C-alpha cells in the first residue's frame, strides 16, 4: 500500500527557515507527482506545489513563490519542502500527498497524504514555560474530593507533555488543550481530582516538558499553607 | 536495475558508427548496449503503472433462485399473466399443462401457464477498460563502470558510484537525460507507444484473480450481465425451471455454478495483478531511442595495471553466451586499466573474445581490489588472459 | 479568503440527510470536475469523492457528490458519529493555474432527535499561586468541563463589575466521554489581585450560568 | 554473485505448495439386490372428477 511518513515536528523563530521531509513507499516513486499543502491551526487547506520526481520539475502556489523550494532525491524515494523568511502565520501542519496519477501538471490533485509535520513560527522567539501549582481546596467532608493540578505559563512553540507521577497517576487527569494569548505564548493546564481525606499524605508531582526549549520541570504540589487538616 | 543475471536480456551493437541505437523494452526484460570506444550499459524497464480504469460489463454466478409464481390459466381462458411481470423483481415464463376436471378444470386440454422466479447477483466477475495520461514508465539505466561481484547488484552503490539511475518516462515528456558524472549522459526517448498489446483487450477480474482477455471471447459470452447499474439482463441463466410443472408449483432450481466455464478458458487470457484501481503492465512495451553521442569514457588516460592479478574463482556461465569472472589484484599502485582479454591459444597476440565490462580497471588504490568481469568467449575452446609475460595467468575455457 | 466558498459549519441528528455547499467560479467547478475531502478530528485528509461524483473504494454510497454550473454539493444520507470531520471542495482553477480549496465546513452531529440531553458545566477556578504572586505575576484559572452541547461564553468580574482586559479563553474540544471542555484565564497584577473582595468566572451554558468566585485571603 | 551465490548460472530449485479438499464433485456406482420396484394399479371402476 502507498506510505509516506514524514519527518517530525519542529519549531521555529520568525526570519529561519524549515525543510521538511516526506519518505514515499508502496509505488513506483518516480511515476507520481508529489503535492504539499499546508494548514494552519483551526484553519482551511492552503495548496503550496507540486513536484514531479521525474526530473524534478516544480510548480510553486504563486503566494509561496520565491520562498518555497521543492526537492526529491529518487534513490531514498523522499520528498523535501524548504520554506524561508518564516513568520507567524506559516505555523501550520504541514503534509506531503502522492497524487492519484495523472500524467500531467494540469489536473492534478492530492490522493493518498502523509502524517503531517506540525511546525510552529515563534518568539519568533522560542520560550520555555513557567510552572506554578494549584493548590487543592483545604476541605475535609467523608468521601470528599479536592482538584489540584499544574499551570503551565507562557511558551512557545507547542507541544509541551504533562504527566503526573513519572505517569504513575492517570486515574482523574485531565490535561487541558493550550490558550494561544494574544502575546503569541501559550498556557495550559493539568489538573487531578483526588480524594481530600489523604492530602498531605500523598504525593502528587506533575512533569512538565517543553522539547523545544528543553525545559523540563517537576512540581510538588501540596495542601495550601492556610489548610490547618491536611 | 542491471541486466546480469536476468534470464530477459538482450544484447546490442547500435550500428556502425552509431551514436544512438532504437531499442524495445517490455516488463521483466534487460537489455545490455555495446558502442566502440563507450562504456557499456543497461537500459531496463522496471515498472508500468496506472497513476483510472473505467467498469464495462459484470458476468455474474449467481444465487437468488428462491423466491415463486406460477400464475394459472384454464383451458380456452387464454393465456396467464403474472403480476410479478410488473417489476423485474422476478423473471417470468409461459408454459402450458395438461389438464382439466382432475384438477379443477371445468375443460380437458392445455392450459396457460407464466410462472416467475426473483434475480438479483452474488459474484460479480467484472471486468473493465484500459484507455491509452495516468500511464507512467519507470526506466533504470546502469553504466558498466567498475564493479565486484558485490556492488553489481546493489542499486545503491551504483547510484553512489553514479553508475545507475531510474528515473520515469510519461506521455507527456517521453524523453529524459539521465546524466552520469565524468561518464556524460545518456538520453532516451522512449515513445510511450505500446502494444506491446493493443487496449483492444479487456481487463477481466474474477474474484481475486485478474486476467487480460479478449475483447470478444468476454463481451461475446453466455452469462448474465450488467454494465453500471444494478439492473441485470439476460438473466436466462436462471435456467433448468421448465419442469412444465403443475399449476400448484414450477421447480425453479438454481442453475449449478460452475466455475470450470471460466477457469477453463485460463491459459488463453493473460494474467495479471490488480489493485482496486490499478493494472500494473509488465502488460505493455516501449519502443526508444537511446541516444548517446553524451555517453562517455572514463579513466582513459590512466596507465596499464602492471602487477599480479589472480582468478576468484571458476567463471560462470550467464547462459547468454557470455561468461561472469571475479579477479583480484595483487597490485599495490592505484587506479590502473586491468589487462584482461580473450585468446584462442596461450601466447597469441591477438585477441578474439569481446568483452561486455569494456575498459575494465581497478577502481581504487588499496590494493587487493576486486574487479567483475563480463565477456563472451569465442565458441570452442579458448582462454581467458590477465597481465602478461610471466605476471600473466589465464584459465581456459569452451563454448558451445 | 478560500476560492471556494463553503458553510463554516453544518449540524444533523444521527440518521437525517446534510447537504454541504460549494460555490466557485466559471474558472474552477464552472469548467472542472470536483473533488471532496473528509477529515476526521486529529488525521490527514482523505479523499471522498472525485470527478463531481465518484466515490474510491471504501467509501460508502450515503456520501453522493453532485455538480450545477459553478456550484457542487456534498450530501450524506444516514448520518453517523462518526461522519463528524472537516469536509472540503477542490477543484482545478484555470485562472490560477493550479487546485483550490474550500474554506471547509465543520459538521457536527447532534444528539440524537428525540432525545442527546442538555449537560451543564463543571466550573473549577483556581487563584493565583503564592508562587506566581512572587514573581509578581497573577493569573486565575478557569477550567471548565464536562458540558453539551459544546458552546459555553465567559465572563469574568471583578467584585460584581465586567472584566474584559486580560481574559483568554480556548475553543471547546470534546472530551473522552463525549461532553466538551475549555479553560479561560485571566491576568491580573497581584495588586489588582489584592485591590478587590473577590473574583468571578462565570460561565453561560444554554441560557443558564455556572459561577465560582475566590477572594485573596481565603483558605477554601 | 548477484544473489549470494558464487557462480554464475543455472542453479537448482524444488518447492512446494499444500493440499487439502474443498468441495469433492463425488460420484458413485451402481450395481445392477437392493433394487425394489414400486407399481401402481388402478381399475376403471366407477369415479367422478373428484
Amino acid at each position: 500500500q502507498v506510505q509516506l511518513v514524514q519527518s517530525g515536528a519542529e519549531v521555529r523563530k520568525p526570519g529561519a527557515s524549515t525543510k521538511v521531509s516526506c519518505k514515499a513507499s508502496g509505488y513506483t516513486f518516480t511515476h507520481y507527482y508529489m503535492h504539499w499543502v499546508r494548514q494552519a491551526p483551526g484553519q482551511g487547506l492552503e495548496w503550496m506545489g507540486i513536484i514531479n520526481p521525474s526530473g524534478g520539475s516544480t510548480t510553486y502556489a504563486q503566494k509561496l513563490q520565491g520562498r518555497v523550494t521543492m526537492t526529491r532525491d529518487t534513490s531514498t524515494s523522499t520528498v523535501y519542502m524548504e520554506l524561508s523568511s518564516l513568520r507567524s502565520e506559516d505555523t501550520a501542519v504541514y503534509y506531503c500527498a502522492r497524487d492519484w496519477g495523472s500524467n500531467y501538471v494540469w489536473g492534478s490533485y492530492p490522493k493518498y497524504w502523509g502524517q503531517g509535520t506540525l511546525v510552529t513560527v515563534s518568539s519568533a522567539s522560542t520560550k520555555g514555560p513557567s510552572v506554578f501549582p494549584l493548590a487543592p481546596s483545604s476541605k475535609s467532608t467523608s468521601g470528599g474530593t479536592a482538584a489540584l493540578g499544574c499551570l503551565v505559563k507562557d511558551y512557545f512553540p507547542e507541544p509541551v507533555t504533562v504527566s503526573w507521577n513519572s505517569g504513575a497517576l492517570t486515574s482523574g487527569v485531565h490535561t487541558f488543550p493550550a490558550v494561544l494569548q494574544s502575546s503569541g505564548l501559550y498556557s495550559l493546564s493539568s489538573v487531578v481530582t483526588v480524594p481530600s481525606s489523604s492530602l498531605g499524605t500523598q504525593t502528587y508531582i506533575c512533569n512538565v516538558n517543553h522539547k523545544p526549549s528543553n525545559t523540563k520541570v517537576d512540581k510538588r504540589v501540596e495542601p495550601k499553607s492556610c489548610d490547618k487538616t491536611h | 536495475f542491471n541486466c546480469l543475471g536476468m534470464s530477459n536480456r538482450d544484447f546490442l551493437e547500435g550500428v556502425s558508427g552509431a551514436t544512438w541505437v532504437d531499442l524495445v523494452l517490455e516488463g521483466d526484460s534487460c537489455v545490455t548496449i555495446m558502442s566502440k570506444d563507450k562504456p557499456t550499459i543497461d537500459v531496463k524497464m522496471m515498472n508500468m503503472e496506472a497513476a483510472n480504469l473505467a467498469e464495462v460489463r459484470s458476468y455474474c454466478y449467481l444465487a437468488t433462485v428462491s423466491d415463486l409464481s406460477t400464475k394459472a390459466a384454464c383451458p380456452t381462458m387464454g393465456e396467464a399473466h403474472n403480476d410479478k411481470r410488473a417489476d423485474p423483481a422476478f423473471v417470468c415464463r409461459q408454459g402450458v399443462v395438461d389438464r382439466g376436471w382432475g384438477n379443477g378444470c371445468g375443460l380437458f386440454g392445455k392450459g396457460s401457464i407464466d410462472t416467475c422466479a426473483k434475480f438479483a447477483c452474488s459474484t460479480k466477475a467484472i471486468g473493465r477498460t484500459i484507455l491509452k495520461e495516468n500511464i507512467k514508465y519507470e526506466v533504470a539505466i546502469f553504466v558498466h563502470g567498475p564493479t565486484t561481484v558485490e556492488s553489481h547488484g546493489n542499486y545503491s552503490t551504483q547510484v553512489g558510484a553514479t553508475q545507475a539511475g531510474r528515473f520515469s518516462i510519461t506521455p507527456a515528456a517521453p524523453s529524459y537525460t539521465l546524466k552520469l558524472g565524468e561518464y556524460g549522459e545518456v538520453t532516451v526517448d522512449c515513445e510511450p507507444r505500446s502494444g506491446i498489446d493493443t487496449n483492444a483487450y479487456y481487463v477481466m477480474t474474477v474474484g481475486t484473480k485478474t486476467f487480460l482477455v479478449h475483447r470478444e471471447w468476454f463481451m461475446d459470452l453466455n452469462l448474465p450481465w450488467s454494465s453500471a447499474g444494478s439492473t441485470v439482463w439476460r438473466n436466462r441463466e436462471t435456467l433448468m425451471e421448465f419442469e412444465e410443472p403443475h399449476a400448484t408449483k414450477q421447480s425453479v432450481i438454481a442453475l449449478g455454478s460452475q466455475e470450470g466455464a471460466l477457469h477453463q478458458a485460463l491459459a488463453g487470457a493473460i494474467p495479471v495483478e490488480f489493485s482496486s484501481n490499478t493494472v500494473k503492465l509488465t502488460s505493455g512495451h516501449l519502443k526508444c531511442r537511446v541516444k548517446m553521442e553524451k555517453l562517455q569514457l572514463k579513466g582513459t588516460t590512466y596507465g596499464v595495471c602492471s602487477k599480479a592479478f589472480k582468478f576468484l574463482g571458476t567463471p560462470a556461465d550467464t547462459g547468454h553466451g557470455t561468461v561472469v569472472l571475479e579477479l583480484q589484484y595483487t597490485g599495490t599502485d592505484g587506479p590502473c586499466k586491468v589487462p584482461i582479454s580473450s585468446v584462442a591459444s596461450l601466447n597469441d597476440l591477438t585477441p578474439v573474445g569481446r568483452l561486455v565490462t569494456v575498459n575494465p580497471f581497478v577502481s581504487v588504490a588499496t590494493a587487493n581490489a576486486k574487479v567483475l568481469i563480463e565477456l563472451e568467449p569465442p565458441f570452442g575452446d579458448s582462454y581467458i588472459v590477465v597481465g602478461r609475460g610471466e605476471q600473466q595467468i589465464n584459465h581456459h575455457w569452451h563454448k558451445s | 479568503q478560500s476560492v471556494l466558498t463553503q458553510p463554516s459549519s453544518v449540524s444533523g441528528t444521527p440518521g437525517q440527510r446534510v447537504t454541504i455547499s460549494c460555490s466557485g467560479s466559471s474558472s474552477n467547478i464552472g469548467s472542472n470536475t470536483v473533488n471532496w475531502y473528509q477529515q476526521l478530528p486529529g488525521t490527514a485528509p482523505k479523499l471522498l469523492i472525485y470527478g463531481n461524483n465518484q466515490r474510491p473504494s471504501g467509501v460508502p454510497d450515503r456520501f453522493s457528490g453532485s455538480k450545477s454550473g459553478t456550484s457542487a454539493s456534498l450530501a450524506i444520507s444516514g448520518l453517523q458519529s462518526e461522519d463528524e470531520a472537516d469536509y472540503y471542495c477542490a477543484a482545478w482553477d484555470d485562472s490560477l493555474n493550479g487546485p483550490v480549496f474550500g474554506g471547509g465546513t465543520k459538521l457536527t452531529v447532534l444528539g440524537a432527535a428525540a432525545g442527546q440531553p442538555k449537560a451543564a458545566p463543571s466550573v473549577t477556578l483556581f487563584p493565583p499561586s503564592s508562587e506566581e504572586l512572587q514573581a509578581n505575576k497573577a493569573t486565575l484559572v478557569c477550567l471548565i468541563s464536562d458540558f453539551y452541547p459544546g458552546a459555553v461564553t465567559v465572563a469574568w468580574k471583578a467584585d460584581s463589575s465586567p472584566v474584559k482586559a486580560g481574559v483568554e479563553t480556548t475553543t471547546p474540544s470534546k472530551q473522552s466521554n463525549n461532553k466538551y471542555a475549555a479553560s479561560s484565564y485571566l491576568s491580573l497584577t497581584p495588586e489588582q489581585w489584592k485591590s478587590h473582595r473577590s473574583y468571578s468566572c462565570q460561565v453561560t451554558h444554554e441560557g443558564s450560568t455556572v459561577e465560582k468566585t475566590v477572594a485573596p485571603t481565603e483558605c477554601s
